[PDB]
């Protein structure tokens, strides 16, 4: 019988209970979103986790939002570009969390959302 | 008369309230006339009539038409006026519609089978307090369906050691955790109580996991004074969720919590304990798609929608709770092309003895807009609710992972999951008991 | 069976008690589904707590004679698992789930033994029959009423119109239908307003105390009180509620405030034959009798077999009633003086059925004719005294001691003799 | 007439309150007429009589018999029906049944020993805001009977120095803290003051500790309207705890109060100042059990329940608050079988002239689910109130572990004091002076 | 002297597109917006509460990026939400709302919500140290034509 750890495994939803991804694994979700016809944009915060500071009502939480690296890929047909930003993003920020996102222009809203880099 | 309500060459208004009916007539009597007779007895000799125009006010059958279920089985569609209807209340809806007709003599059995919900009556609600998208945007979950567990045993537990099981399965991965629909307040555990440490064990999963937590504490209860004094206190607490029971608690009751609800950012489940009683056998009553489109109307942001291990069915009706537009088909149960303009849609819960190896399927089947609510299935796990929880956790993310990439969940499901107890000693250990 | 089926539990004086009809799949014995409805309808952590302490269990089965694999079940639940004071709480826990148990092809549930330690966490009726009798100082007689027709189409105004001719007629009450709650056609507060007009005029006409059931029924809760509280604001009676499509929550809710306000509340019943139609499934409606009475109500609508709906109005009705299959009442039922509930008969009623209606009914009862005042060709006011003609005739035989069963059509003829009025309305109604 | 009232052939009805009265009739006043005397005067020629049914609400004698009291005593057993009682109202109940037959001449003395509450009446009260299990649930406290201790001089203090002594007494190692029954709000501390700097103290002492602690804010009032305003105040606060005097702020209040405390989360304590004005006599009163009957129906999470230094009949009503069947046992003062059909039980408070040396007894006699409040036992310490909390909280835990090991508490306490004081200075120092 | 900037025009960015984007979508627009060194963001005008993004929903998580922002920044920041309502008590609901999230700014649109309307909210405003933005929507039907009208003097004077 194992217990489940109380430190070190904090997560960012979707994926981040499975083993870290490769770089194959990596593309293969990037290609979902390409295939999908969804918009991917990377997003990066030196805190990984929401919290309440400002407030403590029903439905609000603080650290849902992270910040934006540059722009949504529009028009993006190739993963590997998508991967090229989020290698440029850890050289910049190597200490920050990066997490890969995508937007669809249709359902208008954002519904993708997976850790893609921790730092050490 | 047959032809004051059998009109067969009538043309429906986009403004009318359409239903379809599931009759069964007593012997000797003609399918078009059980048709007007549904028609009439549904909707509208005296003198007073001659002081308006009871053709204006009448509701009519306009097609009849024998049906493939059983000996004597026809389905008869009616359309009723907008102007019968109380703007807002799912509860005149229904009692203008099915208050009266079940009881007549001339049918020996009758089944409300769908409505046809117009624009101009469907925009007089508020609808869900908040809907699927809001949802995923407050909660920030993506990709994926949402995970939660109901509390065992239902009744005998102490508040504390309840919100005890509560942190235990929401640490290990679970989105919710979830009062029993028979859990109100009582003897063993006031309401009041059970609501201080289920928020302790919320807010508790949360700093540890870092993931947003609910726990959805049900506001069900005798009076409507009462109803709203626990969503006030769960509204003090902070928390992202409450519960309510619609059908037993009842429609005026309910419009009133989702709009409490509304007004407080609060996210309402809604669970349909006793539909059985009125959805079950297929010659008399209502399906639950009749049902699941009231809730939409009176408001919630979550409906159980039953277990998928007849598939067609639920899809149908999980179309008709989640989208905004949905075609007329009725091998999937839908008699009425329905536009929502735009009312959010209620995310479905599927519940019932569903474990690990359900996932592929379950996930399969409903998509990413769905709550998956396990029992057992989290609460056996020989380890604990905290693995369990885990394992839970862990066997659907590799189900999405899999679907991502383009495999096929319906035929690959076994493998993907035995794959995942590979790396998940919780998965495996999950995997050998059920 | 199981853990679930005890065949010599003895049932505690606070249990809740349940008949289920069941018919099991095939190839499911009796016991096993008995045991399977108990167990369906309650019950690591389990260590923690007392599960015999809290299931429920089927303490008897017994078939149904002259029905091919159909059961009774009885089942007791602890009155722990319920809620004080609420109807909902109660149907959730014993109905909200076993319906849809797949061991079984269909299942209804007959009876529920109410235990006066669970009846007195209830208000009840806001007054009860006889509370009601008095205030509107009635006695010795079935009350009399009208539902006002066509039941959509008319202004506020002609509404109220409708309603004054028929009360200075005869009759105590007017109602409004079941749909009518407020519409384009007519917004209530306008009907409330003419509607009370009426009700006055009438009853400064006659000298007899009127009413008419203002029908409060509402989308939301908050509608449902505002219209409650004008109807308190202009002094009338009495108002209304549809119990099953607005629901317990509501209802209760509304029975509270009738009885802080000194308002009669009638109940209607619609959507009832939705779950009580069937024999197979479903719930029988003196279940959904009982709820209203514990949930709240002074009237409550009991329909126009025979045997079965004698045994729900003494259900509903009396102090103590005690079991009888031959009336459907598989359950000894004390109130301990929670008061009674008006039945309302109603449903194609004229003059002729008055005989048989006062037979069977007797005093505490309402009998609501609709076309049957309405349809008079003389009108409302006419057709109300033709009502209260034939009625209190059938009262005076009654007391003389005359048999209404057997002399009935020869006392309405009699009365024919003196009542221009009700003789144009047998002409009619054959 | 002696056979209305008296029925010795009469069976009681699940559903009628039963009450045991010690009478002491006049000379020439034989016990059948006394006890139907009893039972009439305390319920029910007139022609009104006519227009009802006089045996439905009267009450009846349907026992007598010679006590072994004193001179020409007697217990008598009479049966109320429960429509004569009004719901959730203990005033009622006593107005009821001792509001006048006290004072018959008849009767030299009367005093009324037990009631048998049915649970058709009981249903009909709240009870307890919380109740033993659920106040140990909240304070996370288990396995040890609880302590405080009264704050002193009980007037006099200034509101500042009364939280210093109550931080003091706290961080040594009490779970509470408490105002005197006295203390309400009088010119030298007017009570919003005193409720300011008690939750500075029961905060800094908790902080500082680890534990939950909490301060018996007494709320007892000149009216109900100043009653709640300091409820609200100190649940404003966040206190855990308030206290009532019920029988001098009277039952009408204390229900209200104690609904006031369900419905805010807030633990009850409840004092029963003036209870020996009542209770004292053997001959004339009512006997506390009654009087504890009725707070635990009304309301209460403690109740004070006096010293152990008869105790058979201490031992007696302490099981009628706690338990939720209690056996008649009239050795224990039980005249009458009492089920609670689940309501909560009220945790009883020992207090009087109680030191360290006392704790094996009162450890043993009460068991953990009690609060043993000190007085001068603590603030009498030579060090100061924090060591003689410590010496205190010391001394209990000795004796809880020697009795979880099996060891004889009342053969053993000595050594076991004994034992502790070789590595506790602090109840070394105490057992010196004591 | 509330929001502490002094020598220099304040800064503000209107969210585009106007109408479509979520509640979220949205506040992360302003999010970034004032991090970059705007003072304000603002609700267009014809953004008050509709299906594709309720109110109460927009400043849920509009009141998330204003302080995200501030924290990063260290200068106060705002968003005006937009309170302009159908009726008096919706649009007081709505101010009341911004008053419990602490937020420094609201706005009305005070010729098309009314005059009488626009009294009530500064008054709110005033009791509850609420900033309010003024949006001046349909002055151009009054304001436009040299002829006939009221030129906007008149209507900046009565505001
Ligand atoms: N002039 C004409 O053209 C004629 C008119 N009519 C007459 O007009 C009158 C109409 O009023 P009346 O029928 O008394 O009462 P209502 O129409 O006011 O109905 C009262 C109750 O009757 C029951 N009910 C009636 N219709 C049905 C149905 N379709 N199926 C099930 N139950 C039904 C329901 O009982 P519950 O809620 O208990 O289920 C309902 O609540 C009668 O006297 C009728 O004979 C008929 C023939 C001739
Ligand atoms: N350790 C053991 O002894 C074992 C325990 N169990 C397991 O325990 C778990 C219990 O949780 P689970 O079953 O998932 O969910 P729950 O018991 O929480 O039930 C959730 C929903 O399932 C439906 N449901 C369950 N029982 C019935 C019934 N009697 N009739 C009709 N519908 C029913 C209802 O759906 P709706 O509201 O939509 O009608 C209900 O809302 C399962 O995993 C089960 O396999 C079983 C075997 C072994
Ligand atoms: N330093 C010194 O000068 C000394 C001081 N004291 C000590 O000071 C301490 C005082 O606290 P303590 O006595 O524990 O408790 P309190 O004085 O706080 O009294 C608590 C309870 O004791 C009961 N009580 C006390 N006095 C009486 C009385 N006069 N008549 C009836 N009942 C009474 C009451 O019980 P209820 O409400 O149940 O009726 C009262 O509620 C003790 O330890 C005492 O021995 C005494 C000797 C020496
Ligand atoms: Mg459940
Ligand atoms: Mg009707
Ligand atoms: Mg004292
Ligand atoms: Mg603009």
């Amino acid at each position: 019988m194992q217990v489940w750890p109380i430190e070190g495994i904090k997560k960012f939803e979707t994926l981040s209970y499975l083993p870290p991804l490769t770089v194959e694994d990596l593309l293969k979700q990037i290609e979902y979103l390409l295939r999908s016809k969804w918009v991917p944009c990377l997003e990066f915060s030196k805190v990984g986790f929401v919290y309440r500071e400002n407030h403590r009502s029903p439905g609000y939480y603080d650290g849902r939002y992270w910040t934006m690296w540059k722009l949504p890929m529009f028009g993006c047909t190739d993963a590997t570009q998508v991967l090229k930003e989020l290698e440029e993003a850890k050289k910049a920020y190597p200490d920050a969390f990066v997490r890969i996102i995508g937007f669809d222009n249709v359902r208008q809203v954002q519904c993708i959302s997976f850790i893609a880099y921790k730092p050490p | 008369y047959k032809l004051t309500y059998y009109t067969p060459e009538y043309e429906t208004k986009d403004t009318d309230i359409l239903a379809a009916f599931r009759v069964t007539p007593q012997p000797g009597v003609p399918p078009e006339e059980a048709g007007a007779a549904v028609a009439a007895e549904s909707s509208t000799t005296v003198w007073t009539d001659g002081l308006t125009s009871l053709d204006r006010y009448k509701g009519r059958c306009y097609h009849i038409e024998p049906v493939v279920g059983e000996d004597n089985q026809y389905i008869a569609y009616v359309a009723y006026p907008l102007d019968l209807f109380e703007e807002g209340s799912v509860t005149n809806m229904f009692t203008s519609i099915v208050g009266n007709v079940f009881g007549f003599k001339a049918l020996r059995a009758l089944r409300l089978e769908d409505l046809r919900i117009p624009p101009t009556y469907s925009k007089t609600f508020q609808g869900p307090p908040h809907g699927i998208q809001v949802e995923r945007d407050k909660l920030n979950k993506y990709g994926r369906p949402l995970l939660g567990c109901t509390i065992k045993p239902k009744l005998g537990l102490s508040a504390k050691n309840y919100g005890r099981a509560c942190y235990e399965c929401l640490r290990g991965g679970l989105d919710f955790t979830k009062d029993d629909e028979n859990v109100n307040s009582q003897p063993f555990m006031r309401w009041r109580d059970r609501f201080v440490f289920c928020a302790e064990a919320i807010y508790k999963s949360q700093a540890e996991t870092g993931e947003i937590k609910g726990h959805y504490l049900n506001a069900t209860a005798g009076t409507c004074e009462e109803m709203i004094k626990r969503a006030v206190f769960a509204r003090e607490l902070g928390v992202p969720i409450v519960m309510h029971d619609y059908l037993t608690g009842g429609f005026t009751a309910n419009t009133s919590l989702a709009h409490y609800c509304r007004d407080n950012g609060l996210l309402l489940h809604i669970h349909r304990a006793m539909h059985a009683v009125i959805d079950r056998q297929k010659n008399h009553g209502m399906h639950f798609r009749v049902l699941a489109k009231a809730l939409r109307m009176s408001g919630g942001d979550h409906i159980h929608a039953g277990t998928v291990v007849e598939r067609e069915m639920t899809l149908g009706f999980v179309d008709l709770l989640r989208d905004d537009f949905i075609e007329k088909d009725r091998a999937r149960g839908i008699f009425f092309t329905q536009d929502w303009v735009s009312m959010p849609g209620v995310i479905p819960v599927a519940s019932g003895g569903i474990h690990v190896w359900h996932m592929p399927a379950l996930t399969e089947i409903f998509g990413d807009d769905s709550v998956l609510q396990f029992g057992g299935g989290t609460l056996g796990h020989p380890w604990g609710n905290a693995p369990g929880a885990a394992a839970n956790r862990v066997a659907l993310e590799a189900c999405v992972q899999a679907r991502n990439e383009g495999r096929d969940l319906a035929r690959e499901g076994n493998e993907i999951i035995r794959s995942a107890c590979k790396w998940s000693p919780e998965l495996a250990a999950a995997c050998e008991i059920w």
